[PDB]
RNA sequence: AGUAGAAACAAGGGCCUUUU
């Protein structure tokens, strides 16, 4: 873990670990559950 | 759900979107409008009168339907209480402009045109400023034998001039162009021929009866009658100055296709024909003389200084030339605020006898005697004023090119088109443009030669410019249109002519190209009677 | 350095006064916007005379003292006054002899849209300047080429990332998937003297394709928009052939081509059409030049008024313009309202089949290649059409469509004997409206197209109407004419609308648009062709 | 991006746009908040993560 | 001779020739107008019915639903039959569509929210009501915003709605503060205060601050709606109504049966403002606003009720004088009452019966309306007459289309026989005349088809552009040598695009721009003999200077530019040949001199208690972008405030440059502490 | 004196506010 200014005034926290999974997968996927 | 939450976070933060309304919590749900007290005491006071309250007027509003009988029922009502006039023109025509009546328009230009008559002197390029021409004209002696009467032909304040005169050579001899404040001076500049301010506070009815106090009686206009000389200053105007090139140009480009070769053949043509007239040597007079005047007030503001009336020309194919038309001075050009105001007087000469009439303005002097054998000479002193505005457009009068040069290809491209040729040079030899009347026919002349009356039109448009002309040329549209009209059997028609013509000759008022222009449209009128219908005689 | 600790002595001045503390305190970073208002703010009417009296001034000029004394040019070289210890002068100074950069070829870089358009300019070979009424639509247009338009907020992280990255925002979705891009603006403009503002600025300016609403003539490309003022106006033409310069035409047809045939592909699955269809969009991408882009970002970036882009930008969710189709034809509602009415067709002797129609008056601009028409429908019939095109048979076949769109004639009412129930539906198990078969028959033969035509009455043309009347062959005048058929010359100008409307799709590939009205359809396109793709990615089994 | 629809899609997925859009429908409140339920409603598919 | 110009028109097409009658070649060139318009709109208004308000105890003339007076209505009334617009508006709403008003609403709402408080700084002159002159739009919302800091507390809000929010609890406060060399008022000084609306002499309104936003929200719901209907033109120019009349012009001479036969009416109404009654527009906003959240309902019917309110200032008063007229005095308008024996008979006519009315340099108006403040709203209202369709035209076989823009329209009458075209447009008038809306029967007039005029664009077979409305814009702006010529040059293409001007044209303008050019900057070509102190040293220098082709316009150059290319600067094209040396040195970057223009050396940079607060401002944005390079272009966001970021930012670069670049530890100390004291210091203080 | 319009200037503050 590492703190970083980012942008203007933007205190963040960032890790260094990949973690971007596919958003549009899984939200079609929990809209066709409501579905049933 | 933290990377999601950053960039919906920037997302929003760069709409202004990142706030409670858009994120309220569960209790702040409830965003309204803070009504206050009085401004609902005022809104149910706003309530027509039918209604009382902004509740009634809302119940009726959010509820009205439509009841199409009731509305056509009012619109008949009301069409039948107002019996609005219909006019096909053809049944009642247009009667002619009716003029006002006094005498005649006089001279209102700063610089005289027709009668100025200048003195010339070769170029020296180190000595190109104002001054230094001033001076160079001064020392060959001739501008020193120049001696005027104490006795003017006609005009007023003779002796302020005439000082004036001999102070302005007396500056010149010492090479410093700057007048000493005088009587004369003094008087002819109205330095504290300013009102006094008076306060209210420090007043009463005894210091109103010490002094008369009432409201400023504003002397408006008085009327004067169609002036007689105009059309001698078009002639005039309308022929050659013995000299070419006297309004300065840039140099032309290079071409490349056949277009800018064509542009490059037109411009040419038009530039030769319209450098040798005599109302560009005024453009050039005015755009040189004004920007001296501009480039003291802006220097040398609160002393009188002393700048020339000049130009440069050249001489037919040769050399350059230097004319002096005359001498201006301008008072204090202390123009603190835009629209200012700055008095300025000018000497001019001239080989003529002064019209009363028309020369009211000036105060003429008989100077001696000028070679050419021997003439008499006329000192024209006139007294008149200047503004920025005024200065700006005259030292940008050179516009006038562009708006000529823009109808002549207007029709020369038009001709062109309907035969899918190069028709240029075919139309501006041959196609006739009538320019006016001799011996009750209707004298034409090709266009190459009207191109001249164009440009006068546009200059003094630049010159003469005012509200009643502004006026003037707005409210005549009408009457061109109903004109085109009638020239092609369409049945126009009008609500109230009368009204318009009345508009019309409201605006006629102590400017002379007003009342010129509308005695020709008159005799336009008439003469396109005999070929046309809708005017009366 | 230093200067960094003047920086902090100058906030610790700022800080030790009150106010200033205050308003930095309080509230948020946004607000130096705000203040960058309040201050600084003083116009002037007339510039030009502004400028006129101060250049006459003894001194007109500003310049800073630093930049002076490091310069060490000569105060006054010839007893003039270039500053008191500045005139106009000065820089001529300067200009003529004076401390020279290093190189001057990066400006080639920063202004290199103008360079493009000099470089465009040399390569026109100018033909020969004719006379004619030139006949002009006045429509929307590009009037600058551009590689790889964006919009303002990908532009915006592009200018932050490739010049301040130390204040560079969080990292974008752009940002990581064209990562080429900004190497490459990165590289040209890194560790250099420049006024960063104003390679921003330029920056912008290049990706940024001018959209006017002009009068044009001839073919429609922004190598020639740019210019246009050169090539002719209401009276003349300067032919010029242009063909060969920033060809942009044959990535958006290899776009329309590719999103035809991803169309055509996820047709087959009658239940997962449009998952399918967004599967196979986002595991494709096409190369540009030297980048290789997302399809799916082409496609949002593109204005490409086609169904099949029309469709894509639907199923991504992507807001299209307010733009029908009818085939290869192009429509524009300019007025008007109506609701569905179904009606039967008997097919042959007595076969019904259900076609809705609308029922309202309702005019609509229409346009088939080098033709275009502003017709008008009221209650199942064609009340006028007006069209001001240049071709016969263009003018015929827009004639035609527009007749089938409003479905006026006999034959809808009683459908022609040849058209049979086998081609009226279901050719994949999906129905297809009696309107698209009409269209497919009248494009199988000509034959059809001429009975269509004499369906709708024929009248004799009456004196003087005879320059305003249209025959069967789309003769400009006859003795007998089609009924109510106005013909004028000059293109009808198209009308203009920033509007942005939401539409969803069927299941069947049926865009509707918050209102019955069938935007596009998958059945008006060409049926099929065999295409070789060059520099083109489909990632999928 | 003239509605707030348009607005939402920016980031969010089209779909939870219309999920949150025919829920503000059903309960009848503001639509001004379809970007709040949406917002919500993606964090909880996306926290899923199946 | 007697010699004649318009002897051309005899044989000659007039609009090929009409822009010859435009003087447009020349410059162009109180409280007895102010008096004279409020009397005028006293009068149109028929009725005398008159109530009492209690907030102001001033008499109160109602200017709706109550007509009288009925002769001789050809001239303007002023009354409004509210039944009658809503019955309009309900025809318009049918003929655009169900639920046409609420998407309007919809777009509208999408963006009143969002708005930034700071975008009513860009606006032309707005009255202050703390010192009560005009001033720019961003002095006057400063000033207010600093008036609200010293009364109650800073405002923290950031958007319209806020800001709304608090004038509307402004108005209810007892007392409020503002800084001046810091007097207080009460509650009705500045309720007067705020809707006093000033006036500007170019005439033109000035309203206050206060009113302002509400005047936005109105304004842009009533663009929304313009913008769909396709029978105005106001919002669009130049093309677009262009094409828009010849679509309107093919769809006439389409729909119209042979027996029929078109007319046309080139109108311009008449005293558009004075007739126009802001509680008509109440009332249609509260119709168009019955459907969407009660919140635009509020917003929008804020603004006519402050409209309704509004008091209008006169302004310098008379002045008195003498005989000889050597003195001089000066009284203003809130003395005029005093000294009302000493007026002419016309004044004292005028002035006397608006005593009552009269304020303290005011003159409460309950109605009316002044130039550009609604311009869009009366374009909608207008626009809706020409839906208007009923049984008796279509009986008769009539109807009636036409293209309003503000003030100006053009109208197309059809019909089978003059006996029923006079009828038809009778009609039209009527149908008016109930909403106030006039006609002028002097410079309103008709003809057979093609043959009108919309907004000084006379139209024909075909429509000659007028040319002479752009002659102005044919001058050097003024703001360097660089920018100046490269925009007249763009200037000439788009008037070439756009009026169609001609080649020959251009180049004779573009010529005519280089030759100011040269002048007002004293710069002169190296060939001439236009001696000076510049242009000897460009001489000398100029054998040196090898490419004469190269040179630039301003440095002695000539002109390399023409019709097929200006749509490129100079600096390009003389880029090649530019000497190695002169380029480098007139490119170098840093230099002490050093928008679709070049930056070169030649650009150059050439009531004390508020430029306080402005070097305050432009000191903290001044060192906020000493820091941050990024300021301008990208608008700042976060959660920290300016210290907080200038701090880390700082502190940042100070262990960068310790880390690596030329800094020793020592003063990475210094420098840190000293952040630290300031930071200390920062809070403490305040 | 003069300008122009539907009111204003005809300097204001305490000594200051040359190249078409």
């Amino acid at each position: 873990k590492v703190r970083l200014f980012v942008g203007q005034g933007s205190v963040r926290t960032f890790k260094r670990t990949a973690s971007q999974r596919a958003a549009s997968s899984d939200v079609n996927k929990n809209v066709k559950k409501i579905k049933m | 759900i933290f990377s999601f939450l950053a960039t919906a976070a920037d997302f929003l933060r760069k709409e202004n979107m990142f706030n409670e309304i858009f994120l309220p919590d569960n209790e702040e749900t409830i965003i309204e409008m803070k009504k206050g007290k009085t401004f609902l005491e005022l809104r149910d006071e706003s309530v027509p009168l039918p209604f009382q309250t902004y509740e009634q007027m809302k119940d009726y509003c959010e509820k009205f339907k439509g009841n199409p009988r009731e509305l056509a029922s009012k619109v008949s009502q009301m069409q039948s209480n107002i019996k609005l006039p219909i006019k096909h023109y053809e049944q009642n025509k247009f009667r002619q402009i009716r003029l006002p009546k006094g005498p005649m328009a006089p001279y209102t230009h700063k610089f005289l045109m027709e009668e100025a008559w200048m003195f010339t002197k070769i170029s020296d390029p180190e000595r190109s400023r104002a001054g230094e021409i001033l001076i160079d004209f001064f020392k060959k002696g001739n501008l020193s034998a120049i001696r005027p009467k104490d006795k003017p032909l006609q005009g007023k304040y003779p002796i302020h001039y005439k000082n004036l005169w001999n102070q302005i050579k007396a500056a010149i001899a010492d090479r410093t162009m700057v007048i000493n404040e005088n009587d004369h001076s003094e008087f002819l500049g109205g330095i504290g021929r300013a009102s006094k301010k008076i306060p209210e506070i420090s007043l009463t009815q005894d210091v109103i009866t010490t002094e008369g106090l009432k409201q400023s009686e504003n002397k408006l206009p008085e009327p004067r009658s169609f002036p007689r000389w105009f059309n001698a200053e078009w002639m005039w105007a309308i022929k050659d100055s013995d000299l070419t090139g006297w309004v300065p140009m840039a140099e032309y480009p290079p071409a490349d296709n056949e277009l800018e070769d064509y542009a490059e053949h037109l411009n040419k043509t038009m530039e030769g024909v319209l450098q040798g007239t005599n109302c560009a040597r005024e453009m050039g007079k005015c755009i040189l003389t004004v920007g001296a005047l501009m480039t003291e007030c802006r220097l040398f503001p609160g002393k009188i200084k002393v700048v020339p009336i000049y130009a440069r020309s050249k001489e037919r194919k040769p050399s350059e030339m230097d004319c002096l038309f005359g001498i201006c001075v301008k008072s204090k050009s202390h123009l603190n605020k835009d629209d200012g105001m700055y008095t300025i007087i000018t000497f001019e000469f001239s080989i003529r006898e002064p019209n009363l009439e028309k020369h009211q303005k000036y105060t003429v002097f008989e100077a001696g005697h000028t070679t050419v054998r021997e003439v008499p000479l006329y000192l024209y002193c006139r007294t008149t004023a200047l503004s920025k505005i005024k200065n700006d457009w005259l030292s940008k009068a050179r516009r006038c090119f562009i708006t000529t040069m823009d109808t002549v290809e207007t029709i020369c491209l038009r001709e062109s088109a309907k035969a899918e040729e190069n028709l240029v040079e075919k139309t501006l030899n041959e196609k006739q443009m009538w320019i006016g009347k001799k011996n009750g026919e209707l004298i034409a002349q090709p266009l190459r030669e009207a191109l001249r009356v164009q440009l006068v039109q546009q200059f003094y448009f630049c010159i003469y410019n005012d509200s009643q002309l502004e006026g003037f040329c707005n409210e005549q549209k009408k009457i061109l249109m109903a004109l085109e009209g009638d020239k092609k059997n369409k049945s126009s028609f009008g609500f109230n002519p009368e009204g318009l013509l009345e508009k019309i000759e409201e605006c006629l008022i102590n400017n002379p190209m007003c009342l010129f222009m509308a005695q020709r449209l008159n005799e336009l009128v008439i003469e396109a009677s005999k070929r046309g219908a809708k005017f009366f005689k | 350095m230093s200067l960094l600790l003047t920086i902090a002595k100058e906030y610790k001045r700022l800080c030790q006064d009150a106010k200033a503390a205050q308003m930095m305190t309080v509230g948020t970073v946004s607000n130096y916007t705000t203040f960058k208002k309040w201050t600084t703010s003083r116009k002037e009417k007339n510039p030009s005379l502004r400028m006129r009296w101060a250049m006459s001034s003894k001194f007109p000029i500003i310049a800073n003292k630093r930049m002076l004394e490091e310069a060490q040019i000569p105060k006054e070289h010839n007893n003039v006054a270039l500053w008191e210890d500045a005139s106009a002068s000065c820089i001529n100074y300067w200009n003529f002899c004076g401390p020279c950069v290093n190189n001057s070829e990066v400006i080639k870089e920063v202004y290199k849209s103008r360079f493009g358009r000099l470089e465009r300019r040399k390569e026109i070979m100018w033909k020969e300047l004719r006379f004619t009424l030139v006949d002009r639509q006045r429509r929307r247009v590009d009037t600058q080429p551009v590689e790889q338009r964006l919009r303002t907020g990908e532009i915006k992280d592009l200018q932050m990332w490739t010049l301040f990255e130390d204040e560079a925002p969080l990292a974008s979705k752009f940002i990581l998937d064209n990562y080429g891009l900004v190497k490459e603006m990165r590289s040209k403009f890194a560790n250099k003297p420049l006024n960063k503002e104003v390679v921003a600025h330029m920056l912008e300016k290049q990706f940024n394709p001018e959209s006017r609403f002009l009068p044009v003539f001839g073919a429609i490309r922004p190598e020639r928009m740019e210019l246009i003022h050169a090539l002719g106006g209401e009276t003349w033409i300067q032919e010029a052939n242009t063909a060969g310069i920033s060809n942009v035409d044959q990535r958006k047809n290899d776009i329309r081509a590719v999103c035809r045939k991803v169309c055509l592909a996820a047709n087959a699955s009658i239940m997962n059409a449009k998952s399918k269809l967004v599967e196979y969009i986002k595991s494709t991408s096409m190369r540009i030049g030297e980048t290789e882009r997302k399809l799916e970002e082409l496609i949002l970036e593109t204005d490409d008024v086609s169904p099949e882009v029309t469709l894509c930008k639907s199923a991504l969710g992507g807001q299209l313009g307010k733009t029908l189709s009818f085939g290869p034809m192009l429509l524009k509602k300019i007025s008007g309202s109506g609701v569905k009415v179904k009606d039967t067709v008997y097919i042959q002797g007595v076969r019904a089949v259900q076609f809705e129609y609308w029922s309202e008056q309702e005019e609509f601009y229409g346009e088939y290649k080098s033709a275009t028409a502003l017709f008008s429908r009221k209650e199942r019939s064609l009340e006028w059409i007006t069209i001001g095109g240049g071709i016969n048979e263009d003018r015929k076949r827009l004639l035609a469509m527009c007749m089938i769109f409003c479905r006026d004639g006999d034959y809808f009412k009683d459908a022609p004997a040849t058209i049979t129930m086998a081609d009226l539906s279901t050719k994949l198990g999906r129905e297809i409206p009696y309107q698209y078969v009409m269209m497919n028959w009248i494009q199988k033969s000509e034959d059809n197209l001429e009975a269509l035509l004499y369906s709708r009455g024929i009248v004799e043309t009456n004196p003087g109407k005879m320059g305003s009347s249209m025959g069967i062959d789309g003769s400009k005048r006859a003795i007998k004419s089609l009924r109510a058929v106005t013909i004028q010359s000059g293109k009808i100008d198209m009308p203009e609308s920033k509007e942005k409307i939401h539409l969803e799709l069927s299941d069947n590939l049926e865009a509707f648009d918050s209102s019955g009205r069938i935007v596009a359809t998958i059945l008006d396109l060409p049926s099929d062709k065999k295409v070789t793709f060059q520099d083109v990615s489909f990632q999928h089994p | 991006s003239k509605t707030f629809a348009e607005i939402a899609e920016a980031f969010l997925e089209p779909e939870a746009v219309r999920i949150a859009k025919e829920a503000v429908e059903e309960y009848g409140d503001h639509e001004r908040k379809i970007i709040q339920i949406g917002i919500h409603f993606q964090v909880c598919c996306m926290f899923c993560d199946e | 001779m007697e010699i004649n110009p318009y002897l051309m028109f005899l044989n000659n097409d007039v609009t090929s020739l009409i822009s010859t009658t435009y003087p447009y070649t020349g410059p162009p060139p109180s409280t007895k107008y102010t008096l004279e318009t409020i009397k005028r709109t006293y009068d149109y208004s028929r009725t005398s019915v008159e109530k009492t308000s209690k907030v102001f105890n001033i008499p109160r003339r109602k200017f709706c639903n109550c007509l009288e007076d009925k002769d001789e209505l050809v001239k303007p009334t002023g009354n409004v039959d509210i039944s009658s617009l809503l019955g309009l508006a309900e025809m318009m709403e049918k003929r655009m569509g169900e639920g046409f008003f609420k998407h309007c609403v919809m777009e509208a709402e999408t963006e009143i929210l969002k708005m930034h408080f700071s975008r009513l700084t860009e606006g032309r002159q707005t009255y202050d009501w703390t010192s009560e002159r005009n001033m720019p739009a961003a002095t006057a919302l400063q000033l207010t915003v600093d008036a609200i800091k010293e009364t109650e507390g800073p405002f923290k809000g950031t958007t319209m709605l806020e800001y709304c929010n608090k004038m509307i609890e402004m108005l209810d406060w007892k007392e409020i503060k503002f800084k001046k060399v810091i007097d207080s008022i009460k509650h009705d000084e500045f309720l007067i205060r705020a809707l006093t609306i000033n006036t500007m002499a170019k005439a033109i309104a000035t309203p206050g601050m206060i009113v302002r936003p509400f005047s936005k929200i109105v304004e842009t719901v009533a663009q929304k709606i313009c913008e769909k209907l396709k029978e105005s033109g106001l919002p669009v120019g130049g093309n677009e109504k262009k094409a828009k009349l010849k679509t309107t012009v093919t769809s006439l001479n389409a729909r119209m049966n042979s027996d029929q036969f078109a007319v046309n009416i080139t109108g311009d109404n008449s005293k558009w403002n004075e007739c126009q009654q802001p509680e008509a527009y109440l009332a249609l906003l509260a119709y168009i606003t019955k459907d969407s959240s009660d919140l635009m309902k509020d917003l929008c019917s804020v603004a006519p009720v402050l409209f309704c309110n509004k008091f209008v200032k006169l302004g310098q008063g008379i002045r008195l004088s003498n005989k000889r007229k050597t003195k001089e005095v000066i009284i203003k308008a809130e003395k005029m009452g005093k000294y009302k024996n000493l007026m002419r008979e016309e004044y004292k006519n005028l002035f006397e019966p608006l005593e009552k009315y009269i304020q303290k340099d005011v003159c409460f108006l309950p109605g009316g309306m002044l130039m550009g403040m609604f311009n869009m709203l009366s374009t909608v209202l207008g626009v809706s007459t020409l839906c208007y369709m009923d049984e008796e035209l279509k009986a008769k076989g009539c109807f009636w289309t036409g293209l309003q823009s503000s003030d100006d329209f053009v109208l197309f009458a059809v019909a089978s026989n003059w006996s029923n075209i006079h009828w038809t447009i009778r009609r039209f008038n009527a149908v008016c005349k109930l909403i106030g809306i006039n006609m002028s029967l002097e410079k309103s007039y008709g003809s057979l088809p093609e043959l009108f005029e919309f907004t000084s664009m006379f139209f024909d077979g075909e429509f000659v552009s007028n040319l002479a409305m752009e002659l102005p814009a044919f001058t050097t702006a003024g703001v360097n040598e660089g920018v100046d010529f490269t925009a007249a040059m763009s200037i000439i293409k788009t008037n070439m695009i756009n009026n169609s001007l001609s080649p020959s044209t251009a180049l004779m303008a573009l010529r005519i721009c280089l030759q100011e050019f040269r002048a007002t900057y004293r710069v002169h070509p190296w060939d001439s003999r236009v001696k000076g102190g510049r242009m000897k040293i460009i001489n000398e220098f100029i054998k040196t200077i090898e490419n004469k082709d190269g040179l630039l316009i301003a440095d002695g150059g000539k002109l390399m530019n023409n019709i097929s290319t200006l749509h490129i600067p100079e600096e390009v094209l003389k880029f090649e040949k530019m000497d190695e040396q002169y380029r480098n040195r007139v490119f170098n970057p840093k230099n002490p001199f050093t928008n679709e223009a070049v930056v070169s050396t030649h650009s150059f940079r050439t009531m004390r208690a508020m430029m306080a607060e402005e070097k305050r401002y432009q000191m903290v944005c001044d060192m906020f972008k000493s820091v941050f390079e990024s300021a301008d272009i990208n608008p700042p966001i976060g959660a920290m405030s300016i210290g907080e970021a200038i701090e880390e930012k700082l502190l940042e670069r100070a262990k960068m440059k310790r880390d690596i670049g030329a800094i020793e530890d020592s003063e990475y100390e210094e420098i840190k502490d000293i952040i630290r004291d300031a930071k200390k210091a920062r809070l403490e203080s305040r």
